[PDB]
């Protein structure tokens, strides 16, 4: 898999800018598509999202009518159309991966990221902490909370934890609270009930270090988390 | 010609020894047992994405999810709570006879009349499934395939043989030879230390996946016979047949214990399948129905009519909680 | 209800539609199964044409898609698999008319085509029967009466009449006249022109279906 | 007296018969079928709008019975749409389903691709609203007059009412008794005609007999047809351009003309969807 | 005369096999069926707040 973002650049106010996600090494007709923004020193926020096939499009609520967002599946890319730029639009944009059906792990791939700058009834989720001391070879654990119960009719609890080293772009932990994604190492464990989770982290070694994000995906808008960091 | 007759005397022989051992009379063991009554079952859902006969149908694991094959050259992967499809495989060969579904949940093997089977692998990356492996060997046509591993596949294949492959490197690791007809289906025990298979010649061998070697035989259909499923113990197993009887044999045993039949019952069974329990037997029937069989009474307890053709599979989920038939009919419902 | 399985249900209705087109497009093509004795004349009537277990061949003719199954690659019992062609659109049936004399070649062709004829499953689909080596025949019959094979045939031994007492006898074979219908056609390595005869046959059928499933037949 | 007590019987026995034939094919189709093919579709539709419009007529034999219109206003309109719309959705109906048949027997290879379920509710949601292009202007048009010491439905013209009153029913006489007409006769004489060539048909006595019981089928469906249309059109033609002062015999043929149209009505179903054999196939 | 060794051979085989009385046979089966009815859904059916489907 590769996804490169094109597009970045300083914009006066009240412009315009296209930005275009190009997808490569995987089936693009087959999925989801997301894009995400993240603010210079801020945490993540969610921006808009595209079904399969073009057939259902959300946006955000500080982002409706002034973005359009488009793909391409013949020619393997996404498209993102900003109108009305203003001063608080400066960040960098995610390209987002995601597909959905029984048993499937969404948010599963994060794309480089591409610099923008301009010149000058939703659940609410709550960090416990913001920073912690952390030794090598102990055992940390980060909380997590909810405004609204999580837990669904049909037994599933919709919970996602992101993991984001410097200099680098997020990805994906655990996914409904209980299952590691692929290629993560079994040291990281997740629990917990409606409205309260926990983290857990054991035997940790080094490049561990970064922000941990806590995010909901029971019903749109998606809203992250304030972040907790982890330093030596 | 006098080895013929040395072969005549053993099979004699073999014939009084299991007679000896003969004091059965089970009808007369268990004539005090009470009846399971009246079994009153209703369908509860209807898989509706075929456009053709289907002929193999296998659950999970997970028991929620199963797969089934069609002549379309389709085979979908369904979600039985919700009879949403979570997968659609387009295949090679249209002419496929049976599918499989790993204990695991990563691969499906699917094969047919093309003499080759192909395994398909579900989760990856990249999305879309891929075709990991395609065995060849074979100079029949496939009937039957069931997992033991991720990397062990055993096949029973027309030409009067079985086989047990491995999939990393497609190599025939072992071959059963003992049949003298057409092998029709195949059924491994719940410890996955022997298996046991049916053939054209209304017997049915009892193999082990060790050593390769033929264990006990056993006979007394008067028809070709096409389905087989061990009893939840493990001791024993069930037989379907074109003769329209199904009959229960005794591994330590080693002989008949059971006949299942009726007067106005003419026609051949395609599928037998046992409940959780195994006091009821699953068989079915061509036509157009499948019946409940208490298999301690060989008495008949329900009849499932709701198929406009005949079943050509039946399943019983791993918990025991809902069985699903299909049909040529090109829809599979599910019983609970 | 249905937090995210809305995004299943999509996906669903997409790969159902998916289904749709595919069941469509193949069903708007025809299907051709190609029985015959062994070696025989499948393998030149298969070169005529554009063109493991079994082998499809893909032709096109005059805006029509047929698929050719050649199945005599497979050693089984045939009861045990014939079923899977039930619903076949029709039937192509050689016979080597050469081979009357080398050996009870023709007498077990004869209880061959009996016996697919006669079949519980093709009790509707009709047959065309192709006579290849036609011209092999005529150097045959001057040397080698007809009358070895056929005891109780008693005529002269012209190529006319006995190619005539051949297709009767291979005709008259079917218990069902009044349901299936038989081609007969003669045919040698040159002159090809089956794939009309074939053409012909095919819209004969689809033209019968059409009648059936209308409501008047 | 005795003239309309037999016309009031008449036209109820009428739309007593039809109404149960074509609720009783409704039926059948949906709940035995369930629209197997494109032909149960269109004898589906044709069986839909023969009822809703045979259901029409205990209005006009209240109507005739008791010499006034008590509905009011708003009814009337609704009776007179529903009765100039169906008039035109079943003729399209026969015109499509022949259309069908001589594409199917004629063109084959073509008959492939055109003939499709969803092709079929298209041309059935086409006839639908080319049927509602003209019932509309009757919705927004017909209206109710208060007579001297009566009240009866009339159509009040947007003043010049011989000439567009001559317009519509040239139009109507046109569009619903010469053009269908001449597309089912030519149709069915096209397939016929193809059809007696055919290996399938011909060669012994059961196939003879069967080629002989289609086109008796399709002579006995165009006879039924003009026998059953002709009268009615004629006799309003002959009124149109003739004084035809007023007599009880007047009325008397006016009423069996207008009988036999919904005669037509009551035998189209017995002969399409009764004698069907997928009908007889699934009786048996 | 090859295959017919190997069908001899394979019977000498399989005759020395130890059997048990099918009264002790057949005990184990209604043994196991009457120990395990209770974890039977199709057997007793189950009230519909348990059931899936
Ligand atoms: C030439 C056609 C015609 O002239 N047609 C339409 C028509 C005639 C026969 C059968 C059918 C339906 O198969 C339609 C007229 C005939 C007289 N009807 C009177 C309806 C009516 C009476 C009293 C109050 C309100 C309305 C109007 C339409």
């Amino acid at each position: 898999v590769q996804l490169v973002e094109s597009g970045g650049g300083l914009v006066q106010p009240g412009g315009s800018r296209k930005l275009s996600c190009s997808a490569s090494g995987f089936a693009f007709s087959s999925f989801g598509m997301h894009w995400v923004r993240q603010a210079p020193e801020k945490g993540l926020e969610w921006v808009a999202y595209i079904s399969s096939g073009s057939g259902t499009i959300y946006y955000a609520d500080t982002v409706k009518g002034r973005f359009t967002i488009s793909r391409d599946d013949p020619k393997n890319t996404l498209f993102l159309q900003m109108t009305s730029l203003r001063s608080e639009d400066t960040a960098m944009y995610y390209c987002v991966r995601s597909i959905y059906y029984y048993g499937s792990s969404p948010f599963d791939f994060w794309g480089q990221g591409t610099t923008l700058t301009v010149s000058s009834s939703d659940i609410v989720m709550t960090q416990a902490t913001s920073s912690v001391p952390v030794t090598p070879g102990e055992s940390v654990s980060i909380s997590c909370r909810s405004s609204k119960s999580l837990l669904h009719s049909n037994g599933n609890t919709y919970l996602y934890w992101f993991l984001q080293r410097p200099g680098q772009s997020p990805q994906l932990l655990i996914y409904r609270m209980s299952n590691l994604a692929s290629g993560v190492p079994d040291r990281f464990s997740g629990s917990g009930s409606g409205t309260a989770f926990t983290l857990t982290i054991s035997r940790l070694e080094a490049e561990d270090v970064g922000v941990y994000y806590c995010m909901q995906h029971l019903e749109y808008p998606l809203t992250f988390g304030a972040g907790t960091k982890l330093e030596l | 010609d006098q080895l013929r007759q040395e072969a005549e005397q053993l099979k004699n022989q073999i014939r009084d020894a299991r007679k000896a051992c003969a004091d059965a009379t089970l009808s007369q063991i268990t004539n005090n047992i009470d009846p399971v009554g009246r079994i009153q079952m209703r369908t509860r859902r209807t898989l509706r994405g075929h456009l053709a006969k289907i002929y193999a149908m296998h659950w999970g694991t997970d028991s929620r999810l199963l797969v089934s094959a069609s002549q379309d050259g389709k085979l979908i992967i369904w979600d039985s709570y919700t009879t949403n499809k979570v997968h659609a495989i387009p295949l090679r060969s249209s002419w496929v006879m049976t599918c499989a579904y790993a204990p695991s949940g990563n691969y499906v093997a699917c094969g047919g009349l093309d003499n080759i089977c192909s395994i398909y692998n579900l989760k990856t990356r990249e999305g879309n499934v891929r075709v990991s492996r395609e065995l060849a060997g074979h100079t029949g046509y496939l009937s039957c395939c069931r997992f033991l591993d991720d990397n062990q596949i055993v096949t029973s294949s027309g030409d009067t043989t079985c086989a047990l492959w491995d999939i990393e490197t497609g190599q025939q690791t072992t071959t059963f030879t003992g049949h003298t007809g057409d092998v029709m289906s195949l059924s491994l025990a719940p410890d996955t230390r022997l298996f046991v298979s049916g053939a054209c010649d209304a017997s049915a061998k009892l193999w082990d996946v060790r050593e390769g070697m033929c264990r006990q035989t056993f006979t007394g259909h008067e028809s070709d016979i096409n389905a087989i499923c061990f009893f939840p113990n493990g001791n024993a197993f069930a037989t379907g047949s074109d003769d329209a009887t199904c009959r229960l044999f005794d591994l330590r045993a080693d002989q008949e214990l059971m006949t299942y039949s009726h007067d106005n019952i003419i026609c051949g069974i395609t599928s037998v399948s046992f409940s959780k329990s195994g006091r009821l037997l699953l068989a079915g029937y061509d036509d157009f129905n499948c019946n409940v069989w208490d298999a301690l009474k060989a008495d008949r307890a329900g009849v499932l009519a709701g198929h406009d053709n005949r079943v050509s599979c039946l399943g019983v989920t791993d918990d025991g909680m809902a069985v699903a038939t299909g049909s040529w009919d090109s829809f599979l419902k599910i019983w609970n | 209800l249905s937090a995210e399985d809305k995004a299943a249900v999509e996906r669903s209705k997409m790969i159902d539609r998916n289904l749709r087109e595919d069941g469509e497009k193949a069903a708007r093509e025809v299907k051709l199964l190609l029985l015959g004795a062994g070696e025989s004349g499948k393998s030149t009537i298969v070169k005529q044409m554009k063109i493991t277990g079994i082998v499809e061949t893909h032709f096109t003719f005059k805006d029509l898609h047929f698929k050719m199954f050649d199945v005599g690659g497979q050693r089984s019992e045939r009861k045990k698999w014939i079923h899977c062609f039930e619903g076949v659109t029709a039937i192509i049936f050689c016979v080597a008319l050469s081979d009357y004399d080398l050996v009870n070649r023709m007498h077990e062709s004869m209880k061959l085509f009996d016996s697919i004829c006669n079949n519980k499953w093709f009790t509707d689909t009709s047959i065309i029967l192709f006579l290849n080596k036609k011209d092999l025949f005529e150097e045959k019959i001057k040397k080698s009466p007809l009358t070895i094979c056929y005891p109780e045939y008693a005529g002269s031994n012209t190529y006319e009449e006995a190619a005539a007492y051949i297709q009767c006898q291979f005709e008259d074979l079917n218990k069902r006249k009044d349901t299936k219908e038989i081609y007969t056609h003669f045919t040698c390595a040159t002159d090809t022109k089956n794939v009309q005869f074939v053409f012909d046959a095919v819209t004969d059928v689809i033209i019968k279906n059409n009648l059936k499933d209308c409501g008047l037949f | 007296m005795v003239t309309a007590i037999t016309i009031m019987a008449l036209y109820s026995i009428v739309c007593v018969v039809g109404l149960f034939g074509n609720f009783l094919v409704m039926y059948v189709i949906v709940r035995y079928t369930k629209m197997k093919t494109a032909t149960n579709i269109y004898i589906f539709n044709l069986a839909l709008a023969d009822a809703l419009a045979t259901s029409t007529l205990p209005f006009q034999s209240v109507n005739y019975l008791m010499g006034t219109w008590p509905f009011g206003n708003i009814l009337c309109k609704i009776v007179i749409s529903i009765d100039y719309y169906n008039m035109f959705t079943s003729i399209f109906t026969l015109c499509t389903m022949s259309v069908d048949r001589y594409i199917a027997v004629c063109h084959p290879v073509k008959a492939l691709d055109f003939r499709t379920p969803r092709n079929a509710k298209i041309v059935n949601v086409c006839n639908w609203i080319l049927s509602s292009a003209i019932g509309l202007p009757v919705m927004f048009m017909a209206t109710t007059k208060y007579r001297q010491g009566s009240i009866d439905c009339t159509l009040t013209f947007s003043h010049p009412t011989w000439y567009w009153e001559n317009l519509l029913k040239i139009c109507v006489f046109i569009f619903a008794f010469i053009m269908p007409v001449l597309i089912i006769t030519v149709c069915y004489g096209l397939m016929i005609l193809r059809l007696k060539s055919v290996r399938m048909l011909s060669g012994s006595k059961e196939k003879d007999r069967n080629l002989r019981r289609i086109t008796r089928m399709v002579l006995v469906v165009v006879a039924v047809f003009i026998v059953c249309w002709t009268p009615i059109h004629i006799y309003v033609i002959i009124k149109a351009l003739i004084t035809i002062p007023e007599t009880t015999f007047q009325t008397v043929s006016w009423h069996f003309c207008i009988a036999l149209g919904y005669t037509n009505s009551c035998l189209n179903p017995v002969l399409y969807a009764f004698l069907d054999e997928n009908f007889k196939r699934c009786f048996r | 005369i090859a295959q017919a060794r190997k069908l001899v051979e394979q019977l000498k085989m399989e005759a020395n096999i130890d059997r048990i009385k099918v009264s002790k046979a057949a005990a184990d089966l209604m043994a196991y069926c009457e120990a395990h009815a209770k974890e039977d859904p199709l057997l007793t059916p189950v009230p519909a707040s348990e059931n899936p489907f």
